[PDB]
């Protein structure tokens, strides 16, 4: 079938000079957003952002509204846990991230799952590769740990990832085949401009590909000149596609000594590039 | 489809 | 606790021609915390209906937002995305460089 996941990434943070606390949570199926949660909404609602999802009927919205809601009012609570676990001051505003999801392997078979959590921007507690364990980054973590393996949260979330992960990712990937199963490759170019009297800079492009995932590498001789590349980060178009670029110094009237390696899964097969 | 059991920490 | 400086990068949708509609992008990624405000500016002045992103992050944690407005890219119209963020001083402003 292809690799493919459902993630879910949510965000509450606590807003202690507002007396109170946010959380959003927005759906992904690979790079691609299609729901939105925001409880400062009027009416706060899961919410479509891709025009795929639109069709899903009203008991659909209802219940993912129901269940978001939920999780958001569960996630406040725990916001207002972990400030007692580390001791911490009313007066401060903290962060707790979540992100969860499933992942399908090469040929469409479940791989892998997820369900970790992040306090103040640092790893909290994760469920570890096998779904059956979990991994406490500290002592607060730790006492969450003895709950969750209390209550068998483990177990729960495997059958959520088996189930109802996979089952909604393929009905996803159905709903929005004609965008989400075509991969588009890169559209390339090789600037040069002299840079100084001693250097020339190369720039490799890729643009308006997807999915986001790329891999553009200058090389001299068959030989990866990573450490003196700049790379900017993969920066997303607004339109489903994405943008890449890296750059290298090299020696005038060397430039020919050099070629950019792109690899993306809507290509043929690798691209080597030169200035022409 | 979102997860429907959100665990208390 | 950690708080780590918004990366701006201000471009174009498509690759930029004079007289030809288009969007203006200013895409700030690898902040934390989450609040951030962004305007895009033409010549100095913020832009009105400027739309973003909903809020998400990456792997390592760190939040991303993409800003976004339809334009007409010109010769002699200046652009600029202006960011402020906990870790900043004051606001930060990036040009928009057609070839970056």
């Amino acid at each position: 079938m292809g690799p493919h996941s459902l993630s879910y990434f949510s965000t509450a943070v606590s807003r202690p000079d507002r007396g109170d606390s946010r959380f959003i949570a927005v759906g992904y199926v690979d790079d691609t957003q299609f729901v939105r949660f925001d409880s400062d909404a009027p009416n706060p609602r899961m919410e479509p952002r891709a025009p795929w999802i639109q069709q899903e009927g009203q008991e659909y919205w209802d219940r993912n509204t129901r269940n978001v809601m939920g999780s958001a009012q569960i996630n406040r609570v725990n916001l207002k846990t972990l400030r007692g676990y580390y001791n911490q001051s009313e007066a401060g505003s903290h962060t707790l991230q979540w992100m969860y999801g499933c992942y399908l392997g090469p040929d469409g078979l479940l791989l892998r799952g997820y369900d970790q959590f992040a306090y103040d921007g640092a790893d909290y507690l994760a469920l570890n590769e096998d779904l059956r364990s979990w991994t406490a980054a500290d002592m607060a973590a730790q006492i969450s740990k003895r709950k969750w393996e209390a209550a068998d949260a483990a177990e729960h979330w495997r059958s959520y990832l088996q189930g109802t992960c996979v089952e909604s990712l393929r009905r996803y990937l159905q709903m929005g085949k004609d965008t989400l199963q075509r991969a588009e490759p890169p559209k390339t170019h090789v600037t040069r401009h002299p840079s100084s009297d001693l250097g020339v800079t190369l720039r490799c492009w890729a643009l308006g590909f997807h999915p986001k995932e790329i891999s553009l590498t200058w090389q001299r001789e068959g030989q990866d000149q990573s450490q003196d590349m700049e790379l900017v980060e993969t920066r997303p178009s607004g339109d489903g596609t994405f943008q890449k670029w890296a750059a290298l110094v090299v020696p005038p009237g060397e430039e020919q000594s050099y070629t950019c390696h792109v690899q993306h899964e809507g290509l043929q097969e690798p691209l080597t590039l030169r200035w022409d | 489809e979102f997860e429907d059991l959100t665990f208390l920490a | 606790m950690i708080q780590r400086t918004p990366k701006i990068q201000v471009y174009s949708r498509h690759p930029a021609e004079n007289g030809k509609s288009n969007f203006l992008n200013c895409y700030v990624s690898g902040f934390h915390p989450s609040d951030i405000e962004v305007d895009l500016l033409k010549n100095g002045e913020r832009i009105e209906k400027v739309e973003h992103s909903d809020l998400s992050f990456s792997k390592d944690w760190s939040f991303y937002l993409l800003y976004y407005t339809e334009f007409t890219p010109t010769e002699k119209d200046e652009y600029a995305c202006r960011v402020n963020h906990v870790t900043l001083s004051q606001p930060k402003i990036v040009k928009w460089d057609r070839d970056m």
